[PDB]
């Protein structure tokens, strides 16, 4: 997992 | 639960946006969820401001068009006390100083709910009874890029690790059976002319295809 | 009068609808202008229900799934005082028994206009100032099945032999120039995957190109 | 004219 902002 | 839901039949949702180059898919998400609580709270549709939320949301956590999470979002209305409309604090895509007026505010919410993660079933009863569901998804392949009809379903999907915000609309199916050939109803930002005016209808009961359900939500207004 | 018009960028339109194996385009045709008109007069946008047309007009003229036209539609729900949402009562695409309610109403209409017939000056006209416009065409060519984008042109269209009812939500142009390439932005009832997104352009002020500008009209509201 | 099938 990885923490991805929600571009 | 209904064998199919669209909110955008019953007044809830505002036209496709656009968030240009800007990484702001996370503010059109929130924005949208909180459109559908203020429609349902008082039967009026108003467009909301993204790019209030860009440039005033980084003490909760958001990066503006560096990214964000619909749930922060969510957090900076409440500890805000409002929301600028669309009109009165207009989208330029790019990262600005802060100009909430409160007296452009027409939006509120004391908070949010959060749908239990990876449940399709707990986002189908969330949509049903609520309205449009803020949601993150994988959105990171050329399949998305170019989507135009049809079911999505791409192999390569994430249900864990993703990188878009959008907005779960309704729910539906295809052909006679409501019980196969199942798919999401999924608003995106990048404009009408992208996807299906804008829309894209996502594999349903597919083991929490791109991940739909994983981290889904919506404002308490 | 605007270079181009587009009522779906100010939430006048619905989704796109599919009538599948029923002859009822004059159906969603009518049921789209009522509902811009009822958006114009109202702020909100809900979905009527062609099943209560195709099953309830037939005093009026209109034959259900074997056809019909869109003024007489209009005619129905003025002669009825009021048309059911689609949620109250769903789409089948058969012809069934009337089930009319006058507590599921949505929408009420005092009569119908009609356009300066084959004059797309006057339907210009009208797209700008009123909202969507119902629409006859001839849609009777392979062409127009398989169509997937650009600008539709049909060498033979007629103008005067028109079997589909339609909705000009707008118009516009392609490229740089305000007077080439123009066309009509046409909502059809074939469903999204047709035509990529369910809209046709039409070539617009090329001699009234497959009658969209001889029978057109909307209700009054 | 005809019907809008
Ligand atoms: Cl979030």
């Amino acid at each position: 997992e990885v923490c991805k902002k929600k571009k | 639960l209904p064998k199919s839901v669209d909110w955008r039949k019953k007044g809830y949702v505002t036209p496709v946006k656009n968030q240009k180059q800007c990484g702001s898919a996370w503010a059109f998400s929130a924005t949208g969820a909180l459109e559908g609580q203020m429609f349902r709270k008082t039967g009026k549709l108003v467009s909301l401001s993204e790019q209030n939320l860009v440039d005033c949301s980084r003490p909760q956590g958001n990066q503006g068009c560096n990214g964000g999470f619909m749930a922060r979002a969510f957090q900076y209305v409440k500890e805000n006390g409002g929301l600028d409309s669309e009109e009165s604090y207009p989208y330029v895509a790019v990262d600005e100083i802060c100009k909430y007026r409160p007296e452009n505010s027409v939006a509120q919410d004391t908070g949010f709910t959060v749908v239990a993660p990876g449940k399709e079933k707990a986002l189908m009863k969330a949509v049903a009874t609520v309205g449009p569901i803020s949601v993150a998804m994988d959105a990171g392949h050329s399949s998305f890029q170019f989507y135009k009809s049809g079911i999505y379903f791409e192999p390569d999907c994430s249900s864990k690790n993703l990188d878009h915000g959008v907005l779960v609309v309704g729910y539906g199916f295809e052909g006679a059976n409501s019980q196969n050939s199942k798919y999401w109803l999924v608003k995106n930002s990048w404009g009408p002319e992208w996807g299906s005016n804008g829309y894209v209808k996502i594999a349903k009961d597919k083991n929490n295809h791109c991940g739909i359900a994983t981290a889904a939500s919506y404002p308490n207004v």
